[PDB]
């Protein structure tokens, strides 16, 4: 079944739960340096150098 | 078929998540300029 | 023999290729005899002299013309609405001279396989499995030196 | 009446010694046909040293 | 008129995804400091690594 | 990478022994040819 | 009938192993030439 | 000669009969008394490479 | 037996390119 | 069925269920009419087989082995027509109209692809009994065609009712008394019509709906290219399903 | 200090061999595909249906071809543009039959060269330079997805893509004129003149820097040793190439700026590049190049022929005989 | 075939065959094409200009026609191959 | 059919340049060790 208007081309169920721990496991690991920052701290320029 | 399929997305959305929380990694910031 | 063996395509230096290698009986093999000078008649009994190929074709539709230009009889590619074959027109062949020399071949089968071999030139009978000769003309030392010798200077 | 000995095949009878006797092409050595070897078939193994 | 759109629409589109590229590299580096070129004085790859 | 190897040695091959291996390879040659020709 | 493998086996085996012995022998000429520091060392 | 041969992780050695007419890659069982020095009998070789 | 000429050609042009890449003479200054 | 007729054309399409026969429920009796006429007979094979020399253990006697098919979906028969003409003692069908080839290639062990023109041209069935029962087993001959029309263009340039026909870039082949005869048969290209046999058997009916259908079997033989090969035996099987009317 | 910290330093770093970037991570993972799917399917793959009439074409070294015929076949016309991988495909012998790997090469190959081009940024963001060798890049990547990706879209088959070989892609140009008239198209004239000039002005260019060279070596060593690497001096004298070009054409038509001379370079063949790829792009939607067949006239009407006419005649030859079964019906409509 | 005997009668020898040839070759017969050369190429094999009167829905109009030119109809051997092609064997003008 | 004096051309075409660019590569080496005077000169 290739002309199925289905999304992602997920057609099975187990589909999904590779899509969303492929995200998640790096989502993961980007949170673990840029999350848990301070959403509240600004700047005037174009760029920010902010931290690591 | 169908076994293949599952190992597929996860090698692409595996690199693919690594370009889109690359670029979320503070990338401007890193140049020769400074830090 | 020698003077009939002069005009055929085969002896040309314009028919060669370059990366086929060899000798030119390495072509289609050493000749043997001449087949003789095939000439066509129609139904009607007028002279019919097949058209023949230049140098630059390497394939080139049977075509057989009377003495004033007019296309009376050829090979047809589409067989479906044809109108100048050799069955409609019925055309026979009359040889003259070599290994054939008094013989008349009327049907349709036989008259095409000699309408073919007539616009190359003569008509010869080659000898091709001394050499393993495959079947593509190759070139005379005249077009080989005029390759190196003018490619070098 | 044509084995693989006849052929000269010299490395194939080690890898049909232990174990091996299906293709990706479909034929196999013993004779019956089988849908699918997998990864361990004649061309697998080869690919696999090469690698 | 098919082939007119088509052909037309579909030429800009490709110009202007050019312009993502032009005005995007002069961008970045405008906000960075080295769009108008390289610095005599402090010039980034003689402070690296050896080439290799 | 590390260190260059104290390892380094050069290799010799003087005209003498080159006339010998020349000659070795030669002979094999009109030798063995007869029979892998067959 | 030959076998058209031969030619391969007889001058390959010509040449392969006797244009490695000429190898041998250029480089031992250029160290030699090498050392000696006059007009060809460079 | 504990998992590849006997076939209890492995497909096992090509054996054959007397006279080479049936042959099938199969599990063998080892053969440990004075048999197992028979060459000819495959069971030497799974008790050869286990002890 | 003609085919195994045109592979043999291929992968060792792949050959050169690779030790062309990562044992290239690497350029030094002074 | 009548649950296919539900669905739309969007519905369908994609879903690779148009290729598939519909599956009748129940079984009863129906008896043909004088004038009665076969409506939607659709046959789709599910299985195919190639007779090829088999390894067995020490002997080579001819088996089919089976084989995967490679065009994709494309092997269904659909909408053949006829009229179910009544003899005395045995009820008899033959066909008319409706698509009754398609052309189809299987691959082999060893990596031989083989077309062959699945077809019921020229149908003639006979079954014993005169109505339709769950007993029922009709079958017959039936004419295939050549797997190519004879304007088909080789890559040389040769049919059988165009083209060339001798070798176009070999032109020192047609010199001397023998000319090209050595290789004669490749450029004689030939229509070719052989036979196929298939069986077929009613085993569910439907009498208030007046739709059959049942397990076949198919045999017939694989194209030959206009004699460029030996043509081979191709056995096939699947189901069918028609309407009576 | 974290795990994904001590990973972006890694993969943003300028000190490995190559720079992998963040298009790298989907750069290298697109084109080793791409690469390994090619060499197996240019060396062994078993014929493949391009006509959609099941008259298999070979293309692989191992069915009997060499390096010029061998070619990739794109897939079916029974197919077209339908999204065919390998597990919508119910066997790999149904996959490779169908025209398969002409569909995994082609669309890893343009993901991974849309991230080779902006791979070529990125390094340049990291080492300083101004920014724009990608978009010199663009024009072969503007090339390559014409002929693989916007030539198929507006004919509705990757059949009608390009034939990823040698003998493939002539199959390829010689059917593209008769269909769409390509010679007389203004776009492929504004790119043949793109090479030809590129070709020159490169030619004019090294040689007149070759030409001016400082004496720093001996008649006994190479010429190019007189140049050692890094150094701050420059190696030829510019005022020479400019009076000798000044003098060569007419003095106005000299750039003495070399900058503006080294952009010129760069101008001239992308312009020209960007151009051409944009006449595939717009000739596969069928908006053809000039028709000038049957426009001399004479007064009494006769139509007197032109060199278009003897053009014609070559096209009306190609286009009678290119996929000599697969048509049905008068007119190519695709 | 290479050596196929009637290939006159198919198209161009103004005496046509039946059972062989295409419908544009009743065309250069004024009254036939469509509707009369239409029933003749459309059903099976015929072994004579008797037989065109034997078609399955015939007018006394549609016989007229066949009268005039049963002179130039005539009927021969089918070779299978251009009895498939009759309808439209891809010549188009 | 194919002529088997082309893999005489090809594979000493190949074979035979190939290996003369090596020896001028070699004695360069050999050259600059040469004059190195240093573990390898000899
Ligand atoms: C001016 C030079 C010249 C000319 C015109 C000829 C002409 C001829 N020679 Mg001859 N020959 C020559 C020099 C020449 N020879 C030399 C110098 C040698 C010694 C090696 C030979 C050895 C020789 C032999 C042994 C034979 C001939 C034969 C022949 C005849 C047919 C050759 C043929 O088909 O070409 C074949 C066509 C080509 C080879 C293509 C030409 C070269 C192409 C353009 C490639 C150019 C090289 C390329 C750029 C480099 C690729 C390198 C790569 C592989 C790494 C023909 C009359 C044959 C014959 O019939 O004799 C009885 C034969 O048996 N010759
Ligand atoms: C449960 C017990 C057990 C069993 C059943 C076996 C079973 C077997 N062993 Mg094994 N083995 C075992 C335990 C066991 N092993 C243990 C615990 C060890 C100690 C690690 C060994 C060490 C061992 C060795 C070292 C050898 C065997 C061999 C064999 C095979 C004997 C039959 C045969 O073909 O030999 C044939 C008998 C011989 C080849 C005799 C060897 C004598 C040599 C060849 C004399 C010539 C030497 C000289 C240099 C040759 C040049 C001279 C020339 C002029 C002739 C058989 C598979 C033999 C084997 O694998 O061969 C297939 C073998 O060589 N075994
Ligand atoms: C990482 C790089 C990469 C990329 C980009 C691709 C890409 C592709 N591969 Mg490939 N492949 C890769 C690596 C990669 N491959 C590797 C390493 C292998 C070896 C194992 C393979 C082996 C392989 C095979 C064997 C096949 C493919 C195939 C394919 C194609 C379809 C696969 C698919 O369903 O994607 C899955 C994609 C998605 C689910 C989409 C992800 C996109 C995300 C969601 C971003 C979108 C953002 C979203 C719009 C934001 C919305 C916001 C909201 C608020 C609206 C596609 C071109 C197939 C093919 O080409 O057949 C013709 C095929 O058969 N690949
Ligand atoms: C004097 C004759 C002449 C000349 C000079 C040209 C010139 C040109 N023609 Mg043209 N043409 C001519 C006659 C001519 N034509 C005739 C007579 C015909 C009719 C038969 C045509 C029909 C024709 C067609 C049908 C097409 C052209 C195209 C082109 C352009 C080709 C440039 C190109 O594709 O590079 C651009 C570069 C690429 C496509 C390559 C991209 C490669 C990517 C970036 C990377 C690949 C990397 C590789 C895989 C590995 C790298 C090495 C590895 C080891 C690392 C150029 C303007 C093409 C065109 O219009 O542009 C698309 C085209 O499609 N011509
Ligand atoms: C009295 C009588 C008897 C009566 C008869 C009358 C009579 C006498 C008639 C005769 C008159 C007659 C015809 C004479 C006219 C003479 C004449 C002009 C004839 C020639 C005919 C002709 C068709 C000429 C036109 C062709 C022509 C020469 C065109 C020039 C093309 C042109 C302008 C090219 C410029 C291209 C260009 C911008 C190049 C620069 C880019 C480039 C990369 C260059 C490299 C480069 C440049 C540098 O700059 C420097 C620095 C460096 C480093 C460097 O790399
Ligand atoms: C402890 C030591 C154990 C012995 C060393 C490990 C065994 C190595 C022997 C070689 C490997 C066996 C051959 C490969 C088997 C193979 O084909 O696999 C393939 C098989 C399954 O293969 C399936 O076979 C099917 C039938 O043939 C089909 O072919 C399928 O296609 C194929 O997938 O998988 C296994 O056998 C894997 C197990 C092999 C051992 C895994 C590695 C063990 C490493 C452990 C040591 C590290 C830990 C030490 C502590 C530190
Ligand atoms: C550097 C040098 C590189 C060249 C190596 C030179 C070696 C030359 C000798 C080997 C080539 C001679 C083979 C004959 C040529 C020929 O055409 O054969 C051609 C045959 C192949 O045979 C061909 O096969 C084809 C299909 O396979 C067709 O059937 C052909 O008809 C058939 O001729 O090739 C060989 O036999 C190569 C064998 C090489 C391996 C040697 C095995 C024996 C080695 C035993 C080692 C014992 C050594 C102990 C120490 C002493
Ligand atoms: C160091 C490299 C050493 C290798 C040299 C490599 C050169 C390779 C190219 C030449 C070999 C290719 C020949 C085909 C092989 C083949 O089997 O042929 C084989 C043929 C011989 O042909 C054989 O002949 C036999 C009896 O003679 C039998 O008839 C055989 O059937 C027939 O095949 O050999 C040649 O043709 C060799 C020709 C070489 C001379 C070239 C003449 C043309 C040169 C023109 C120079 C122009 C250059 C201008 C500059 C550009
Ligand atoms: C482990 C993942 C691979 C799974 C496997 O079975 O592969 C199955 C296929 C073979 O298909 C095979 O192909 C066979 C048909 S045919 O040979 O293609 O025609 C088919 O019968 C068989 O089922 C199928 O396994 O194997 C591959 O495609 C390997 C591709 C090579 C990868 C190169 C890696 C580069 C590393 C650097
Ligand atoms: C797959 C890759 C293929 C690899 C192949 C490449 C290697 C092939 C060549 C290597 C072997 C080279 C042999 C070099 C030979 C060599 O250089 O000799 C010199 C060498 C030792 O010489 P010295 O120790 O004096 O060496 C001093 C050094 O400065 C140089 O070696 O002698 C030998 O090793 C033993 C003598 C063999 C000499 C041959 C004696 C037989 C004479 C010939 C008989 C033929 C005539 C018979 C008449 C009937
Ligand atoms: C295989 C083949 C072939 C053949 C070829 C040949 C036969 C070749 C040969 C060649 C040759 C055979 C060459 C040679 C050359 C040489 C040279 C180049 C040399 C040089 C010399 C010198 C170096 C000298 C020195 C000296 C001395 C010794 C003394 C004094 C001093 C001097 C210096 C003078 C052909 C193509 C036919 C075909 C195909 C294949
Ligand atoms: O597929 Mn490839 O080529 Ca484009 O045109 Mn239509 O389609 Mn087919 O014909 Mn012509
Ligand atoms: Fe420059």
């Amino acid at each position: 079944t290739e002309g199925t208007n289905e999304w992602f081309g997920v057609d099975d169920l187990r589909l999904l739960a590779v899509l969303f721990l492929g995200h998640w496991a790096i989502l993961s690991l980007w949170l673990g340096s840029y999350g848990d920052s301070n959403e509240d701290e600004d700047f005037f320029g174009e760029i920010d150098y902010s931290a690591r | 078929m169908l076994t293949l399929k599952i190992l597929v997305y996860t090698t692409v959305i595996f690199f693919v998540s690594l370009f889109i929380f690359g670029f979320l990694s503070s990338d401007p910031s890193r140049n020769p300029n400074r830090k | 023999d020698k003077l009939a063996f002069y005009d055929y395509i085969g002896n040309n230096p314009a028919k060669g290729g370059l990366f086929r290698a060899g000798p030119m009986n390495k072509g289609d093999g050493i000749a043997e005899a001449w087949l003789g000078h095939p000439i066509f008649r129609d139904k009607e009994g007028r002279e019919l002299t097949v058209r023949r190929m230049p140098a630059f074709f390497e394939t080139f539709p049977v075509i057989l013309v009377d003495k004033d230009g007019i296309i009376r009889a050829d090979i047809p590619f589409r067989r479906a609405e044809s109108k100048y074959s050799i069955e409609q027109v019925g055309v026979t062949v009359d040889f003259y001279g070599g290994k054939l020399n008094g013989q008349t071949f009327k049907d349709a089968p036989t008259v095409k396989k000699f309408a073919r071999k007539a616009q190359l030139g003569e008509v010869f009978e080659f000898d091709r499995t001394s050499l393993e000769s495959d079947g593509v003309f190759r070139s005379s030392p005249r077009g080989w030196y005029t390759y190196g010798h003018a490619n070098f200077a | 009446l044509n084995p693989m000995w006849r052929q000269g095949m010299f490395v194939m009878p080690f890898m049909t010694r232990l174990g091996i006797t299906d293709s990706w092409g479909g034929w196999s050595i013993t004779g019956e046909s089988v849908s699918n070897p997998g990864i361990w078939s004649f061309e697998g193994v080869a690919l696999s040293h090469i690698i | 008129p098919r082939s007119w759109l088509c052909c037309s629409h579909f030429f800009l589109a490709f110009f202007f995804l050019v312009g993502h590229w032009w005005h995007s590299g002069r961008a970045r580096a405008a906000a960075a400091g080295f769009e108008k070129g390289i610095n005599r004085a402090n010039e980034p790859v003689l402070s690296m690594r050896p080439i290799d | 990478m590390t260190g260059p190897n104290p390892n380094k040695q050069a290799v010799e091959l003087n005209r003498t022994s080159l006339y010998w291996g020349l000659l070795l390879i030669f002979v094999l040659a009109v030798l063995f040819s007869s029979y892998f020709f067959n | 009938e030959v076998q058209f493998g031969a030619y391969l086996a007889v001058l390959l085996g010509t040449f392969l192993p006797a244009l490695f012995l000429v190898n041998l022998f250029i480089q031992t000429e250029a160290r030699k030439a090498g050392k000696a520091g006059g007009q060809d060392s460079d | 000669g504990a998992f590849h041969v006997t076939g209890l992780f492995g497909p096992g050695i090509w054996v054959s009969d007397a006279y080479g007419i049936t042959g099938k890659v199969q599990p063998v069982a080892p053969a440990w008394g004075a048999d197992g020095f028979n060459p000819f009998n495959p069971g030497g070789i799974a008790a050869h490479h286990i002890a | 037996m003609e085919a195994l000429v045109y592979t043999f050609l291929l992968i060792g042009t792949l050959m050169v390119i690779f030790f062309a890449v990562f044992f290239r003479e690497t350029p030094r200054i002074l | 069925k009548s649950q296919i007729n539900e669905l739309s054309y969007l519905q369908v399409k994609g879903t690779g269920l148009a290729n598939r026969c519909a599956e009748v429920v129940g079984e009863d009796s129906i008896k043909p009419k004088p004038g009665a006429k076969l409506v939607d007979m659709c046959i789709e094979p599910k299985a195919w087989a190639v007779e090829e020399e088999v390894g067995k253990a020490g002997k080579t006697e001819k088996k089919f082995v089976n084989s995967k098919v490679m065009t994709r979906q494309t092997y269904t028969l659909d909408a053949i027509e006829g009229p179910i003409t009544v003899d005395g003692g045995k009820i008899t069908f033959n066909e008319k109209e409706g698509i009754d080839y398609a052309a189809t290639t299987v691959q082999l062990p060893g990596g031989e692809r083989v077309p062959f023109l699945f077809t019921v041209k020229d149908l003639v069935a006979k079954g014993n009994g005169d109505t339709f029962k769950p007993g029922f087993q009709m079958g017959g001959d039936f004419n295939t065609p050549s797997y190519r029309t004879g304007l088909f263009l080789d890559p040389k340039g040769r049919g059988g009712t165009t083209g060339y026909d001798m070798a176009v870039a070999l032109p020192a082949l047609q010199l001397g008394e023998e000319g090209d005869a050595e290789l004669f048969g490749e450029n004689n290209k030939v229509f070719d019509i052989t036979q196929g046999r298939i069986e077929m058997e009613v085993n569910k009916v439907n009498a208030e709906d007046s739709e059959i259908g049942g397990v076949f079997v198919a045999t017939q033989l694989s194209d030959t290219d206009m004699g460029s090969k030996t043509p081979k035996k191709v056995l096939t099987k699947g189901i069918f399903y028609a309407k009576v009317d | 200090v974290s795990l994904w910290e001590r990973f972006c330093a890694w993969i943003t770093s300028t000190e490995n061999r190559l720079y992998i970037g963040w298009f790298g991570c989907l750069m290298f993972p697109t084109l080793l595909t791409a690469t390994s799917c090619f060499i197996i399917a240019f060396i062994a793959a078993p014929p493949v249906d391009i006509d959609g009439i099941r008259e298999p074409v070979a293309g692989s070294l191992l069915y009997g071809n060499n390096i010029i015929s061998g070619a990739v076949v794109p897939s079916s016309n029974a197919i077209g543009m339908h999204f065919y991988p390998i597990w919508e495909a119910a066997s790999i012998d149904e996959w490779l039959y169908n025209g398969g790997p002409y569909q995994l090469i082609v669309l890893h190959f343009l993901l991974g060269v849309s991230a080779y081009m902006g791979r070529e940024w990125e390094l340049s963001y990291r080492l300083g330079m101004r920014p724009w060798i990608f978009v010199a890049f663009s024009a072969p990547v503007a090339a390559a997805s014409a002929v693989f990706l916007v030539y198929p879209i507006g004919q509705g088959s990757f059949s009608d893509g390009m034939p990823l070989g040698i003998s493939g892609t002539f199959n390829f140009m010689l059917v593209f004129q008769a269909e769409h008239n390509i010679l007389m198209h203004p776009f492929h004239m504004a790119g043949v003149a793109g090479v030809f000039g590129g070709s020159l002005f490169s030619a004019m260019h090294g040689s007149l820097v070759t030409s001016s060279l400082i004496r720093e070596t001996t008649e006994n060593e190479s010429t190019n040793y007189g140049y050692k690497f890094g150094q701050e001096e420059e190696t030829y004298n510019i005022v020479a190439a400019h009076g000798y070009f000044g003098r060569l054409i007419f003095q106005y038509a000299s750039f003495n700026n070399s900058r503006a001379l080294h952009f010129f370079l760069a101008l001239w063949p992308v312009v020209g590049i960007w151009i051409t790829s944009m006449g595939i792009s717009t000739m596969a939607f069928n908006l053809n190049g000039f028709n000038f067949n049957q426009s001399v006239v004479d007064s009494q009407g006769r139509v007197i022929n032109t060199w278009a006419d003897i053009l014609n005649r070559a096209n009306l030859g190609i286009e009678v005989m290119h996929e000599r079964n697969a048509h049905n019906f008068p007119l190519d409509l695709a | 075939v290479i050596d196929y005997e009637n290939i006159g009668y198919l198209g161009g020898s103004s005496i046509v065959d039946i059972n062989n040839a295409n419908v544009r070759a009743y065309l250069k017969m004024p009254g036939m094409y469509p509707t009369v050369a239409g029933k003749i190429v459309s059903h099976g094999p015929y072994s004579g200009v008797a037989d065109l009167y034997k078609i399955p829905g015939l007018s006394s109009a549609e016989a007229d026609v066949i009268k005039k030119y049963e002179s130039r109809l005539t009927a021969k051997t089918p070779s299978p191959d251009y009895v498939i092609d009759r309808i439209n064997n891809g010549l188009y003008r």
